């Protein structure tokens, strides 16, 4: 089987409808027979029972810990996962076709395939689906640097500000084998995002890329976007 | 509405050394035609009415060279205006100059000396006058680059330009130069003053023929601290809410467009000339109207002029030109070079990436790779030519004298490397 | 709808008349005669041109319009014979004049009959022998007697009370002369850029610019204007612009002496061209 | 409205006949776009309005704002001209160049909090000269404005040892600042018997788009007046005048002489024109030769003023160590005023003249600055100059011109 | 005067610089137009020294751009018309007219001269036919137009690869309804086994009956030849140049070898010589038929035609 499917639970149900059902229903839709999903245990260790309540094919639900990220939520399932990664959240609902980002994860045959949907700033080549490279001053001392190598193999890079993280990955193997191999890293999204675009600057190398959708858009941990999931799921859900 | 235009006929940067103290950078003949005329015919064929020709360093013989020109005669469309003084010394002090003096009206071109090009830019002033009358003169610079590739020969490494622009309303927002620098440093209010999108551009050979408005000459009036176009695109990014004025850009596919500054420059921009990429700018089709430059474009880029005489054995394979009265010997291998008029050549010679100039005389046994040759100049038998060499206004090398990599020989004593005589040994 | 130019039904012998060619034959060329109600007439291909002719085809281009002399005309027999071959280009280019103005005059006496609703041919025939063969025959000039006439009577109407049609046809083709042939208006603007840096600048602008004023003819005022701080517009809005870009120029030349007489200069940014 | 007249032989600066401009009252503070504000708040918001044109030097040039301070239908007695330059770099170099320029400093204090704007201000007001302090933070909490009223007072405590002893801490505060400042500020002595020079700063064009032939209005100047007194009808001299570069050498500059046909303020003013205040003249002038900012530096003299226009002024060059003032939390050798380069641009402000000049030659004691344009204020007047450092023009020495290259066409 | 030589000398940097104007036919108009001004604007007592004047402009104006004929052969045309009249008058004075309304004959010979072909057109097109040309030209896509009038056949107009103006005939033809294909330019022996004629144009015809056209024709005409189907060669008579083929070698007209290998290549194009010849050389045994506006000839009677239009002592200029 080529893919597995992972959830990821940080801080949760709280809309018009469960926010576990719509991630898990995409993934039913399109294949994914089997789905391992990570309950939470930060906020309450008590939602296992909650994920176990649907009436889906199969569900693979695990006890976690409280203090822990994506990167050990990774780091935790290692000796059971046999093929590539394909990462997920609960608070994600989504009206883009799924088969773009793992149709620029075959063709191109690349180590990290994500997507997008209009603070951190991306440069993506001008093909469009090739990405270079993406900062935040959260971490940030200087402004902004861009490496020579990649200006010289790469002479024009379309940067993007706007752009959001809907959480949908595409890890291989030897990915899981490094994040396993190195444990300094707690949350993946900003330990295989960057140190991988820092990699990638090497030939053979790696190939990272993403997918801009501009048909709908994510939702976020906080209240901000709280008020939209209603508006979402009331127009978007009924085709599904 | 008229077309006036800015000629900067001198670039005042220590450069071409110590070439320049001859005879001028825009004098120098890249196939047998000084580059002031490559620059009057591309302003010609651009459409410019009246051009301002502005001269500080050997101005005299600038000014006695192109008035026997063909865009000084009656009969020219384009009008020049000679206009020469010896206090300016900088690009700025000639816009000041052109603002003290109140040449131009609206929209006027702005360029050196010394660039090459056929770019037909009226696309380029049809976009910059509708920004201009809808943001109500608030753009003011139209600068035009071409799109290269950075691993090109013509882009060297000393002019190498990075800028960072949008790519939907073509506005300039960051300009720098690879002067030394492994990692570029970009600033931020770019991305929060546009959130609707932005791109960075490595891609861009700069062509200087930056199209301007008369608030250029107004900007470089305020600011004395202004000396040149880079200094001006800096101190015009960095403020922004004071002396608004945003730089717009015009990117060219499938025209050419470049400028010299060194040796690289001028081979890589020489080997394009004969290569046909500055077309309809070609050496055989005489667009300076003179007798003594028409040429015959023959198979694998092989101009021949009038009275040749090649002699048995001399084979021609690629990109050669040869000028008026250039007699050439028996065996020799001439390739990607051009050779002035009224030149002698030995016997059993090579010469490859070369640049003869008028005068000169090669004897026989020489092998000459990668070098200049200006005017007058000589050269006896059993001597070889490394890459990079500079031969500048009748230097004569001797027998038995092999010259290094590094090599630049003149008249000067300490401006060039060693001064020669009829024997290389001082 | 429709009539002849003329009052006569067929050209007379070496007049020279304006013909579009229909059709192609072996004999020669069929034309029709725009001048004279369209009747069938034949360039014949000996008279084609001067050099040898291999085809008719080769200069006779059907659907256009051309001058051709008439060699033979045969009112019994309805045989009209055309040359090409005899008109000069001075010729050809009178022929076109004569029937542009004749032309015109259909035109007008046809938007006044249309205009006065006389459906009938005979009606219509009537008006032009009123109107136009009637001063076509008194000046004994057919098209330009007529065309002269009606440019007189776009100025002065006394010439179409003579004309006894109606007393609302005479109206109706005073108001359809008045809109066609009385069109008496042009713009002769200029650009002029007059200063003086002296003492007094502004005095000797301000007086250059009163005697370029002062020099304006009767019916056609040299207004000046501020286009620039160094740069004047100088529009003249009358009629005659051959006369008046001879006025503007005389104004220009007026302006710069009296710029040059106060020690100021006094340079042409535009020549009197037509706006 | 006024009752002025072409009659006078021998006027006051503190007279009430005039009512146009009495006396200058400069301002250099924190304010980062808040000194304008305040100004419009004493005097008027769309009071000075005259003849606009395109902002060419906005952190060049000095804008005056005139107030006429009334007392008690009320009655006018002296106006004050708030002169408010952005940039307090420019305003220091205007004043530290001569004498009778920014006679009463106003310090535009933050009740906010003790930064280091506040302390560059009371250099640059230390390095000018009369202080006005003012606290301009208003609406706060009592409490703490009285504990930012003690921190602005310690630090005004080490402003006592220079000039530091005025006391302020929304319209009623600005009336009884008014008040304090027309109690405090005592009337300069201005000098009327002199020659008029009128240097001229912000130069516009009177005359619209497609006006009328006769209906023309050429070279509405404005500047400010050094010293003496402007009539109407008097022959102004340009002494600049027209620079031309045409005889292919050394630029001739020929002055160009012009009636003054009227003297237009902010209102309408009389014939009789007084310094201290940003006077508009209307003169004989072409448009052509008084374009927008075009005839900026130009010292607009009356009788023929002695000073030549210099092409180069060998000057003692003094430049200060660091910068006064400016000092970082970083400080990473920013405020270090470097020597004195060869083909250095510098920006020379003698009295309101701010000229470019590059440093063509120095040795140790005197720099030859070659000027870009031609200046003419006097053969030993003290020259400012300045630098760049960071996207603004800031001051970096003093000195007293040694030695000039004169040069007076006709 | 002197505005007779303001209109020269745009002329000649006209033709120096680019294609103006763009067809031929308004090229042809302004040469004869430019000539007529020339003979109207001086004074001469002998035909000989309008002669001389004549071929020294002549030589100037293809001194200007060597690769285009069509001025020279006008200028030619000219000196022939000049030289009939002088020996017709010799065996004085009203020649001058006598050469002006030549040369208005001579317009109108020319402005009639594509819808003549069009009106021969009808004598080569049958049903259900599929017909191959080349390039972009307004006599071919005119004959085509309205040759579907009352046929209904098939078009493949082949792109060229310097500059694909085959696109703009494929969207004027498609628009006119003639079902027609669009290809590259090396399918053309891959779909020569279903071509049954060959109907394209050209630039200049030469003395021999030999032609340059649109690059890459000569491959078409030998994928023809190979095929035996015939060649229609729509070209009107005044690009028709007594010009030998091997002469001086100035046939091909080179440009700018952006269009075949872009700029953007990389380092490689050092090392590397670009060639984009914009014309090709057809021999006349790889061509069936000519069509002019006076009907159709062979390649084997375009010395008749050249010995009518040209004279001998005038091939030199």
């Amino acid at each position: 089987m080529e893919f597995q499917a992972v959830v990821m639970a940080v801080g949760l149900p709280v809309g018009n409808k469960p926010l576990i059902w719509y991630p898990l229903n995409l993934l039913e839709r399109v294949g994914f027979e089997e789905v391992i999903v990570v309950t939470t245990r930060d906020v309450q260790k008590a939602l296992c029972a909650e994920f176990k309540m649907k009436m889906k094919p199969d569900i693979v639900c695990i006890p976690d810990d409280a203090d822990m990220g994506t990167a050990d939520s990774l780091r935790y399932i290692y000796p059971k996962l046999k093929t590539d990664v394909l990462v997920l959240s609960c608070d994600l609902i989504t009206d883009v076709a799924l088969h773009e980002v793992v149709d620029l994860f075959r063709a191109y045959d690349a180590s990290l395939a994500m997507l997008m949907r209009k603070r951190d700033f991306i440069g993506v080549d001008s093909t469009g689906k090739r990405l270079l490279f993406m900062a935040n001053e959260a971490d940030l001392d200087e402004e902004l640097v861009i490496k020579g190598s990649i200006l010289q193999k790469h002479p024009r890079i379309r940067f993007h500000t706007g752009l959001v993280d809907a959480h949908l990955y595409c890890l291989k193997k030897y990915i899981v084998d490094f994040l396993m191999e190195n444990g300094s890293i707690t949350s993946i999204r900003s330990e295989l995002i960057p140190y991988l675009v820092r990699k990638q600057f090497s030939l053979k190398s790696l190939d990272i890329y993403s997918f801009i959708k501009e048909a709908n858009t994510l939702n976020l941990a906080p209240y901000d976007a709280c008020w939209n999931a209603c508006r979402g799921d009331r127009w978007e859900d009924l085709s599904r | 509405p008229p077309l006036q235009a800015v000629l900067v006929a001198d670039s005042f940067d220590r450069r071409f050394f110590p070439i320049s103290k001859d005879q001028p950078r825009v004098l120098l003949p890249l196939a047998n035609v000084a580059l002031i005329d490559y620059t009057l015919e591309f302003l010609t064929a651009t459409g410019v009415q009246e051009t301002f020709v502005f001269c500080c360093w050997k101005a005299a013989q600038i000014k006695e060279h192109l008035l026997k020109s063909k865009w000084c005669r009656p009969t020219s469309l384009n009008v020049v205006r000679i206009i020469t003084s010896e206090l300016y010394r900088s690009l700025g002090d000639v816009l000041r100059d052109v603002d003290a003096k109140a040449l131009v009206r609206s929209d006027f071109l702005l360029v050196y000396g010394d660039v090459i090009s056929n770019i037909n830019i009226t696309r380029a002033l049809e976009e910059h006058r509708l920004r201009r009358k809808l943001e109500k003169n608030v753009s003011v610079m139209t600068m035009i680059f071409k799109e290269s590739s950075p691993s090109h020969p013509t882009r060297c490494h000393e002019d190498n330009v990075v800028v960072a622009v949008d790519s939907t309303t073509n506005r300039v927002l960051h300009f720098q130069k690879t002067q030394g620098l492994r990692r570029f440093a970009f600033p931020l209010s770019l991305f929060q003053g546009s959130s609707d999108g932005v791109e960075v551009r490595y891609d861009l050979l700069d062509c200087h023929i930056s199209i301007c408005s008369p608030q250029v000459a107004q900007l470089f009036t305020d600011n004395f601290d202004y000396q040149t176009r880079d200094d001006f695109v800096r101190g015009l990014l960095v403020n922004e809410e004071i002396l608004g004025n945003q730089i717009h850009m015009h990117v060219t596919a499938k025209e050419y467009g470049a400028r010299v500054s060194n040796l690289h420059m001028y081979s890589a921009v020489c080997a394009d000339v004969i290569r046909r990429w500055v077309y309809p700018l070609t050496p055989e089709a005489n667009f300076t109207d003179s007798t003594t430059q028409s040429c015959t474009h023959s198979r694998h880029n092989i101009y021949r002029g009038p009275e040749v005489s090649l002699g048995h054995g001399s084979i021609l394979e690629e990109n050669v030109l040869l000028g008026s009265g250039t007699v050439i010997g028996s065996n020799c291998f001439i390739t990607n070079s051009v050779i002035g008029p009224g030149c002698h050549i030995g016997d059993n010679v090579v010469l490859d990436q070369t640049y003869l100039w008028q005068g000169v005389r090669v004897a026989a046994g020489a092998q000459i790779h990668q070098s200049l040759l200006c005017d007058n100049a000589e050269v006896k038998e059993r001597v070889t030519l490394k890459p990079r060499s500079v031969l500048t206004s009748q230097v004569v090398v001797g027998p038995n004298i092999t010259l290094p990599e590094g090599s630049v020989i003149s008249l000067h004593p300490p401006d060039a490397e060693e001064d020669e005589d009829d024997g290389e040994f001082s | 709808l429709s009539c002849r130019f003329y009052q006569h039904k067929f050209p007379e012998v070496e007049d020279v008349v304006m013909v579009n060619v229909r059709s192609i034959a072996e004999m020669g060329a069929y034309v029709s005669l725009l001048e004279y109600n369209n009747i069938e007439g034949m360039i014949l291909l000996s008279e084609l041109s001067r050099r040898r002719i291999r085809s008719i085809n080769k200069l006779i281009r059907i659907g256009r319009n051309e001058c051709v002399v008439v060699i033979r005309v045969d009112k019994e027999k309805g045989y009209i014979d055309l040359s090409k071959r005899r008109v000069s280009p001075e010729e050809a280019i009178k022929c076109e004049d004569k029937f542009t103005k004749s032309k015109t005059v259909y035109s007008i006496l046809r938007h006044v009959a249309e205009v006065l609703e006389y459906t009938k041919d005979e009606q219509l025939e009537s008006l032009f022998q009123r109107t136009a063969w009637v001063f076509d025959d008194k000046y004994k000039r057919p098209g330009y007697g007529a065309y002269d006439a009606f440019k007189h009577a776009v100025s002065d109407p006394s010439i179409l009370d003579s004309l006894d049609l109606n007393e609302d046809e005479r109206e109706v083709l005073i108001n359809n002369i008045n809109r066609r042939l009385t069109p008496q208006a042009v713009k002769i603007r200029a650009d002029i850029e007059v200063a003086c840096y002296g003492y007094e600048g502004i005095d000797a602008v301000k007086e250059a610019l009163r005697a370029g004023l002062n020099c304006s003819t009767e019916n056609m005022p040299i207004k000046i204007n501020l286009i620039a701080p160094p740069r004047y517009v100088m529009t003249t809005t009358t009629l005659e612009r051959t006369e008046g870009l001879s006025v503007l120029s005389q104004a220009m030349a007026v302006i710069k002496e009296k710029i040059e007489e106060k020690r100021g200069v006094f340079n042409v940014q535009m020549e009197p061209k037509v706006v | 409205l006024t009752t002025l007249d072409v009659t006078k032989l021998t006027p006051l600066s503190h007279e009430v006949i005039s009512r146009q401009a009495t006396i200058n009252i400069g301002t250099i503070g924190h304010v980062a776009h808040g000194k304008s504000t305040v100004v419009k708040a004493i005097s008027g918001v769309h009071t000075v309005r005259f003849k606009n044109e395109l902002e060419r030097n906005i952190t060049i040039k000095l804008g005056y704002a005139n107030a006429k301070i009334y007392k008690l239908n009320f009655k006018l007695v002296r106006h004050v001209s708030f002169v408010d330059c952005p940039g307090h770099d420019i305003l220091m170099a205007t004043m530290l160049n001569g004498a009778a320029v920014m006679d009463a400093a106003l310090l535009l204090i933050a009740g906010n909090e003790s930064c280091p704007q506040p302390q560059t201000s009371e250099h640059l007001a230390a390095i000018e000269i009369h202080i006005l302090i003012l606290q301009n933070k208003i609406d706060l909490v009592k409490e703490s404005q009285a504990k930012e009223q003690y921190e602005q007072i310690l630090a005004f405590v080490q402003g006592t040892v220079a000039e530091g002893a005025p006391i302020i801490p929304l319209k009623y505060n600005i009336e009884v600042v008014c008040e304090y400042i027309v109690k405090k500020i005592p009337v300069p002595p201005r000098d009327f018997t002199s020659e008029p020079r009128l240097i001229v700063i912000r130069s516009f064009d009177v005359n619209k788009p497609g006006c009328e032939v006769d209906d023309l209005k050429g070279g509405v100047a404005g500047g400010s007046i050094l010293k003496g007194v402007l009539k109407v009808g008097q022959e102004i001299e340009v002494r600049p005048g027209i620079v031309s570069k045409d005889s292919e050498g050394k630029l001739m500059c020929k002055p160009i002489f012009s009636k003054i046909v009227s003297l237009f303020a902010e209102h309408n003013d009389l014939q009789y024109a007084a310094p201290g205040g940003l006077i508009g003249v209307g003169t004989k002038i072409d448009p052509t030769l008084c374009r927008a900012d075009r005839m900026v530096g130009q010292v607009l003299g009356a009788v023929g003023a002695l000073p030549e226009i210099f092409t180069e002024l060998e000057i003692s060059y003094f430049l200060l160590r660091r910068l006064l003032g400016v000092r970082t939390e970083g400080d990473k050798k920013a405020a270090k005023v470097q020597k004195l380069s060869k083909n250095e641009v510098l920006m020379v402000n003698i009295g309101s003249l701010s000229t470019g000049g590059r440093v063509s030659a120095v040795k140790a004691d005197l720099g030859k600055i070659v000027l870009t344009n031609p200046v003419c204020t006097e053969v030993g007047e003290k020259i400012a100059l300045s630098r760049r450092v960071e996207k603004h023009w800031r001051l970096i020495g003093w000195g007293q011109i040694r030695r000039g290259v004169t040069i007076k066409p006709t | 005067g002197s505005e007779l030589s303001e209109r020269i000398e745009s002329f000649v940097e006209t033709l120096k610089r680019g294609g103006g104007p763009r067809s031929s036919e308004e090229m042809a108009r302004e040469t004869l137009g430019l000539l007529r001004q020339i003979i109207t604007d001086h004074r001469w007592s002998n035909a000989g020294e309008l002669m001389e004047l004549i071929r020294r402009e002549g030589r100037r104006m293809t001194a200007a751009q060597p690769s285009e004929t069509t001025v020279g052969n006008m200028v030619r045309r000219v000196l022939k018309i000049i030289r009939e009249e002088y020996g017709r008058l010799h065996g004085y004075a009203q020649l001058q007219s006598n050469i002006i309304e030549a040369i208005n004959e001579l317009l109108v010979e020319l402005e009639g001269t594509m819808e003549n072909i069009a009106a021969q057109a009808l004598e080569h097109i049958h049903s259900n036919e599929v017909i191959m040309t080349i390039g972009f030209s307004r006599t071919v896509e005119a004959f085509l137009k309205e040759a579907a009038r009352k046929r209904k056949f098939h078009v493949i107009v082949a792109e060229c690869a310097p500059f694909c103006q085959g696109h703009e005939m494929a969207v004027n033809l498609s628009k006119a309804g003639i079902e027609t294909t669009v290809m590259t330019d090396a399918a053309i022996f891959a779909v020569m086994s279903r071509v049954n004629k060959v109907i394209i144009g050209t630039k200049t015809i030469l003395a021999n009956g030999a032609l340059r056209a649109v690059t890459g024709t000569h491959t078409l005409a030998l994928a023809a030849k190979h095929h035996s189907t015939p060649l229609i060669v729509c070209a009107p008579m005044f690009k028709l140049s007594p010009q030998f083929p091997n002469e001086e070698d100035s046939f091909h007209k080179f440009v700018a070898p952006e269009e075949v290998l872009p700029f953007t290549e990389g380092d490689i194009l050092e090392k590397v010589s670009v060639h984009c010849p914009v014309f090709d050389y057809v021999p006349p045994e790889l061509i069936t038929l000519f069509i002019s506006n006076i009907g159709g000839n062979a390649p084997s009677y375009i010395y008749r035609l050249m010995s009518e239009l040209y004279h001998p002592d005038d091939h030199v200029l």
